[PDB]
C-alpha cells in the first residue's frame, strides 16, 4: 500500500553507513527475530543479500510501563549523512513556559509511508547470531524508519493536517514534534490537561495509529545559585578550601577576589588552627556571596552552534550537570538525585540522567546536547541499552572530570525543605 | 555441476574498469596441461570461450599439486579483486567451542568445488577473462571466461554462503532438530537423533543439495570425528586442546625466540602458570633476527617448566542451556588476573588471563572492574548471557570504593569468594585534617630549560629541609616535595601542596602508576597510618 515517493539523498560526497553490530543477549536476538519476521510479513522490511555492504546497529528495549519488547535502531550515523531539507518543523518558545507537558509516541505513523527505492540500501541492518554459529539475518526498510531524521520530515504534511483541528480548536495548547515524539503542553490544570490529552490521542487513534506518574513541568527547571559555606569560626583548612574554590570560580565571575582571605593564609599554620576573619576579609567574602547570587550576564543561546551537556558524578547517588555552548557560559545547570531503586548501579543512574537532560534540551531549544560522560567507553557501550528508553539517541564522548569543576557545583543550592 | 540458483548482482568499485594484465610465457608442459584442464571445465560449462570483444585479462598459472605428479591450475585474481565492490561480512568472527552444545553425532559434508557449483552474474563474467597462449606466440591465444564463481575471487565466499543458505532453508524448516553450520566448503551437520535416524537425514540432505547440482565426495575419503577446528580437537560430546609442541633445541636465534614467546603466550590462556619473563629477557639489545643467543639458566629452568605444563592435556565441556554460567576471577599479581567460566565446578567451559600495563594511574579494584567487563562482553558474544560472578573482594570494600569513585562504574550480580589473595584498598586519604599531626607545606620548582630545581617543605612544628636537583623537571620537583614530606613525616601527616598532579591523586587515589616517582610516593602513602593531603592554588599568598 505505497504512494508516490519523495527522493531522499545523502549529503553530497558521503557514502552510506557501515557501522558494526554490537553483540546482543539471547533474550533480545529472539525478540528482534520475532519483531522482524512480522514486519517482513507486513511488507515493512525485506531480506537482502551480501551485495549490500551497509549496516546500522539495532537493539531492543522496553519502556517503563512496557513489558512488550520494542526494536530500536541507531541511525545517528545515517542521520549525520542525510541531507537537510513546505513544512520543515520549527521550534516555538512556548512549552519552555507551560505548566505541564506531555510526550506522545507517534513513531507508528511512519510505517505507512513508503521510502524511495534507491535510499533503501542505506537502511541495511543485521540481527546477529549467538557465538556466530549462523550468519546474521540482514534486512532493509521499505517504509519510513523510526528514529531516522527523514521520517518526521517526510510525514510533515500528513501530520499538520491530522492535528489542525485539535490546534485551531485549542490554540491555548502547544504541540511539539521532535522525531518519534509529540510534546503536548498546557497551563490548564491537570484535570483538563490529562483529559484533553486523552482526547488528543483519540483524535490520533481515529486516523489510524495507536499513540501512547509521568507529566512534565517546564521552567520549574530554574537554575540554582552557588551558596558558600558559613561557620562560626574558620580554620586554616576551611579557608584554603574556600579560597581554592573561589579562585577557580573567578573564571565565570571575574569580580570574585581572593587576596584578603589569602592573606590570612600566609604563615605555616596547622590546618586545624582556627583563624578569625579580618574585617577586610569579612567584606571581600560578603562581596563574593553577592556576585554569586545570580547567573552570569551575557549568555545567549545561538541556534547555529552545538549544545553541550557535561555531567559529574557526585557520589551518594548524586549527579550535577551543565548545558552550555561556550565553556563557562552556561545556558542551564542542575542537580539530579538517583531514581528510586537504582541504588546499586551507576550506569542505570547515568542513562536516566542523560535521558532527562536530553528531554529538557528538546523542550527548550528542540535540540539534543552532545554529552561529556564521566565513564569509560567500554563500561558504557556494554550496558547503556539495558536501561535506555527513548526513541532518540544523543551524541557522546567519554571524559575525565577535572576535580575542581566538581567541588564547585556540589555547592549549588537546594530547597530548604524540598517539594511537599 | 552448475545450479539453477538466482545469481547475485555484482559490480566493480566506484568508477573502475576490469583487469588488463599480460600473460606470462609458458613451457610446452605448463601450456599442454592448461589446454587439457580448460577443455575440461570448458566441456562442464564451467568456463566459456570468448573472442576479441573482451579487452580484459587475468594471469593463469600452472602448478603440479603435491601428491599428484599430475598438472592443476591457478588464476591470479589479485587485480580484479582490487577493482571489485565490497560485500558485507565473510566470517563475522569465529564461534568458540565453549559455546556449542553436545550432539550425539556430527557429520561433515564437503560441498567442495561448489564455488564452481554456483553461477556468476552474467554481466560481471566479462572481467574474469583469461588467456592460454600458444608455443611461439603465434597469433591468438586461446581465451576464456568464468560463467561460474571463480576460486580466488573476492566475492566467491560471500555469494556462495548466501546461496547455500537459501538452498538449505526448506530442509532447515522441515528438520529443526538438526543443526547445520557452514564454514568454508564444509557443511557441518549435527543432532541428537538415534544413529540410524541421523544417518538417514544426512542422506536426505545429501539428496536435497544434490537436487541443486551440488555433488558430495566418495567413500574413499569422507572426514570423521574428532574435528580439527582451528586449535581444538572437537568431539560431539567434549572438546580437547590440540597438541602444542615446543621444539627442544641446541642453539637459539632471536627470531626463534620471538615465535617461541608467541606460542607460549597463546598457550597461557588455557594453561596459566606458563611464564615467559626470562625468555623475554634474551631479547634485550638484539642486533639481528638471526643472531644466536645464550640461554641464561633462568631461561632453561623456565623453558623446562613449560614443557611440563603443556604435558598434561586439557579437555573441556560444551554448553548446557539449562544451567547457570559461573565466572570466577583471581589476581595472579599486580595487573594480572585469571578467570574460568564453568557450569558444574571443575568442569570448565573456558579460561583465560589478562596482563594490564599499569598505564597512567589505576587501582586494583578499577582493574578488577575491567576484568569483569571484558569477561562480560565475551560471555555475551559466546552464550548470549552474562555469568554470575564469584569475586575475590569483599562487599564492604567494593561499596566503599565505588560509591565514592569519580567515574561511573559497575559489576553485574556477583558474590564474594574467599580465595586468597583478596583485592583490597591499599590506603585511603582522610577526608578532613588530622588533629595532633604535623603539617608540611611542601613546594617544588624547577627551571624548565636548565632542569635545575629545588624541593622541600617547612612545617607548623618548625622542621624544614630543601634539596637541589639536577636534570629534573617541574612535575618531578613538585612530586619530590611530596615524597620528602612523606619520608620525614611519621605515622599521621597533613600535607599541603599546590601541585596540579596532587589533585589527580586526591581524586583517583591510584595504587599503581607508570611513574617510578609516583610509585615511590604511593609505597609511602601505604606505610602511613593516616594521611590528609590538601591543594591550594599556586602563587597566591598561602604558605
Ligand atoms: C553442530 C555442528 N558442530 C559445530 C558447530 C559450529 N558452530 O555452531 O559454529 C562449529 C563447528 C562445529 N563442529 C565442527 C563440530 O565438530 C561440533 C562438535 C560438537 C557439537 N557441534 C558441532
Amino acid at each position: 500500500s505505497p504512494i508516490e515517493t519523495v527522493p531522499v539523498k545523502l549529503k553530497p560526497g558521503m557514502d552510506g553507513p557501515k557501522v558494526k553490530q554490537w553483540p546482543l543477549t539471547e533474550e533480545k536476538i529472539k525478540a528482534l527475530v520475532e519483531i522482524c519476521t512480522e514486519m517482513e510479513k507486513e511488507g515493512k522490511i525485506s531480506k537482502i543479500g551480501p551485495e549490500n555492504p551497509y549496516n546500522t546497529p539495532v537493539f531492543a528495549i522496553k519502556k517503563k510501563d512496557s513489558t512488550k519488547w520494542r526494536k530500536l535502531v541507531d541511525f545517528r550515523e545515517l542521520n549525520k549523512r542525510t541531507q537537510d531539507f513546505q513544512l520543515g518543523i520549527p521550534h516555538p518558545a512556548g512549552l519552555k513556559k507551560k505548566k505541564s507537558v506531555t510526550v506522545l509516541d507517534v513513531g507508528d505513523a511512519y510505517f505507512s509511508v513508503p521510502l524511495d527505492e534507491d535510499f533503501r540500501k542505506y537502511t541495511a541492518f543485521t540481527i546477529p547470531s549467538i557465538n556466530n554459529e549462523t550468519p546474521g539475518i540482514r534486512y532493509q526498510y521499505n517504509v519510513l524508519p523510526q528514529g531516522w531524521k527523514g521520517s518526521p520530515a517526510i510525514f510533515q504534511s500528513s501530520m499538520t493536517k491530522i492535528l489542525e483541528p485539535f490546534r485551531k480548536q485549542n490554540p491555548d495548547i502547544v504541540i511539539y514534534q521532535y522525531m518519534d515524539d509529540l510534546y503536548v503542553g498546557s497551563d490548564l490544570e491537570i484535570g483538563q490537561h490529562r483529559t484533553k490529552i486523552e482526547e488528543l490521542r483519540q483524535h490520533l487513534l481515529r486516523w489510524g495509529l495507536t499513540t501512547p506518574g509521568y507529566e512534565l513541568h517546564p521552567d520549574k527547571w530554574t537554575v540554582q545559585p552557588i551558596v558558600l559555606p558559613e561557620k562560626d569560626s574558620w580554620t586554616v583548612n576551611d579557608i584554603q578550601k574556600l579560597v581554592g574554590k573561589l579562585n577557580w570560580a573567578s573564571q565565570i565571575y571575574p569580580g570574585i577576589k581572593v587576596r584578603q582571605l589569602c592573606k590570612l593564609l600566609r604563615g605555616t599554620k596547622a590546618l586545624t588552627e582556627v583563624i578569625p576573619l579580618t574585617e577586610e576579609a569579612e567584606l571581600e567574602l560578603a562581596e563574593n556571596r553577592e556576585i554569586l547570587k545570580e547567573p552570569v550576564h551575557g549568555v545567549y543561546y545561538d541556534p547555529s552552534k552545538d549544545l553541550i551537556a557535561e555531567i559529574q558524578k557526585q557520589g551518594q547517588g548524586q549527579w550535577t550537570y551543565q548545558i552550555y555552548q561556550e565553556p563557562f557560559k552556561n545556558l542551564k545547570t542542575g542537580k539530579y538525585a538517583r531514581m528510586r531503586g537504582a541504588h546499586t548501579n551507576d550506569v542505570k543512574q547515568l542513562t536516566e540522567a542523560v535521558q532527562k537532560i536530553t528531554t529538557e534540551s528538546i523542550v527548550i531549544w528542540g535540540k539534543t546536547p552532545k554529552f561529556k560522560l564521566p565513564i569509560q567507553k567500554e563500561t558504557w557501550e556494554t550496558w547503556w541499552t539495558e536501561y535506555w528508553q527513548a526513541t532518540w539517541i544523543p551524541e557522546w564522548e567519554f571524559v575525565n572530570t577535572p576535580p575542581l569543576v566538581k567541588l564547585w557545583y556540589q555547592l549549588e543550592k537546594e530547597p530548604i525543605v524540598g517539594a511537599e | 555441476p552448475i545450479s539453477p540458483i538466482e545469481t547475485v548482482p555484482v559490480k566493480l568499485k566506484p568508477g573502475m574498469d576490469g583487469p588488463k594484465v599480460k600473460q606470462w610465457p609458458l613451457t610446452e608442459e605448463k601450456i599442454k596441461a592448461l589446454v587439457e584442464i580448460c577443455t575440461e571445465m570448458e566441456k562442464e560449462g564451467k568456463i566459456s570461450k570468448i573472442g576479441p570483444e573482451n579487452p580484459y585479462n587475468t594471469p593463469v598459472f600452472a602448478i603440479k599439486k603435491k601428491d599428484s605428479t599430475k598438472w592443476r591450475k591457478l588464476v591470479d585474481f589479485r587485480e580484479l579483486n582490487k577493482r571489485t565492490q565490497d560485500f558485507w561480512e565473510v566470517q563475522l568472527g569465529i564461534p568458540h567451542p565453549a559455546g556449542l552444545k553436545k550432539k550425539k553425532s556430527v557429520t561433515v559434508l564437503d560441498v567442495g568445488d561448489a564455488y564452481f557449483s554456483v553461477p556468476l552474474d552474467e554481466d560481471f563474467r566479462k572481467y574474469t577473462a583469461f588467456t592460454i597462449p600458444s608455443i611461439n606466440n603465434e597469433t591468438p591465444g586461446i581465451r576464456y571466461q568464468y560463467n561460474v564463481l571463480p576460486q580466488g575471487w573476492k566475492g566467491s565466499p560471500a555469494i556462495f554462503q548466501s546461496s547455500m543458505t537459501k538452498i538449505l532453508e526448506p530442509f532447515r524448516k522441515q528438520n529443526p532438530d538438526i543443526v547445520i553450520y557452514q564454514y568454508m566448503d564444509d557443511l557441518y551437520v549435527g543432532s541428537d537423533l538415534e544413529i540410524g535416524q541421523h544417518r538417514t537425514k544426512i542422506e536426505e540432505l545429501r539428496q536435497h543439495l544434490l537436487r541443486w547440482g551440488l555433488t558430495t565426495p566418495d567413500k574413499k575419503h569422507q572426514k570423521e570425528p574428532p574435528f580439527l577446528w582451528m586449535g581444538y580437537e572437537l568431539h560431539p560430546d567434549k572438546w580437547t586442546v590440540q597438541p602444542i609442541v615446543l621444539p627442544e633445541k641446541d642453539s637459539w636465534t632471536v627470531n626463534d625466540i620471538q615465535k617461541l614467546v608467541g606460542k607460549l603466550n597463546w598457550a597461557s590462556q588455557i594453561y596459566p602458570g606458563i611464564k615467559v619473563r626470562q625468555l623475554c629477557k634474551l631479547l634485550r639489545g638484539t642486533k639481528a633476527l638471526t643472531e644466536v643467543i645464550p640461554l641464561t639458566e633462568e631461561a632453561e629452568l623456565e623453558l623446562a617448566e613449560n614443557r611440563e605444563i603443556l604435558k598434561e592435556p586439557v579437555h573441556g565441556v560444551y554448553y548446557d542451556p539449562s544451567k547457570d554460567l559461573i565466572a570466577e576471577i583471581q589476581k595472579q599479581g599486580q595487573g594480572q588476573w585469571t578467570y574460568q567460566i564453568y557450569q558444574e565446578p571443575f568442569k570448565n567451559l573456558k579460561t583465560g588471563k589478562y596482563a594490564r600495563m599499569r598505564g597512567a594511574h589505576t587501582n586494583d579494584v578499577k582493574q578488577l572492574t575491567e576484568a569483569v567487563q571484558k569477561i562480560t562482553t565475551e560471555s555475551i558474544v559466546i552464550w548470549g548471557k552474562t555469568p554470575k560472578f564469584k569475586l575475590p573482594i569483599q562487599k564492604e570494600t567494593w561499596e566503599t570504593w565505588w560509591t565514592e569513585y569519580w567515574q561511573a562504574t559497575w559489576i553485574p550480580e556477583w558474590e564474594f569468594v574467599n580465595t586468597p589473595p583478596l583485592v583490597k584498598l591499599w590506603y585511603q586519604l582522610e577526608k578532613e585534617p588530622i588533629v595532633g599531626a604535623e603539617t608540611f607545606y611542601v613546594d617544588g620548582a624547577a627551571n624548565r630549560e636548565t632542569k635545575l630545581g629545588k624541593a622541600g617543605y617547612v612545617t607548623n612544628r618548625g622542621r624544614q629541609k630543601v634539596v637541589t636537583l639536577t636534570d629534573t623537571t617541574n612535575q618531578k620537583t613538585e612530586l619530590q616535595a611530596i615524597y620528602l614530606a612523606l619520608q620525614d613525616s611519621g605515622l599521621e601527616v597533613n600535607i599541603v601542596t599546590d601541585s596540579q598532579y596532587a589533585l589527580g591523586i586526591i581524586q583517583a587515589q591510584p595504587d599503581q602508576s607508570e611513574s617510578e616517582l609516583v610509585n615511590q610516593i604511593i609505597e609511602q602513602l601505604i606505610k602511613k597510618e593516616k594521611v590528609y593531603l590538601a591543594w591550594v592554588p599556586a602563587h597566591k599568598g598561602i604558605g
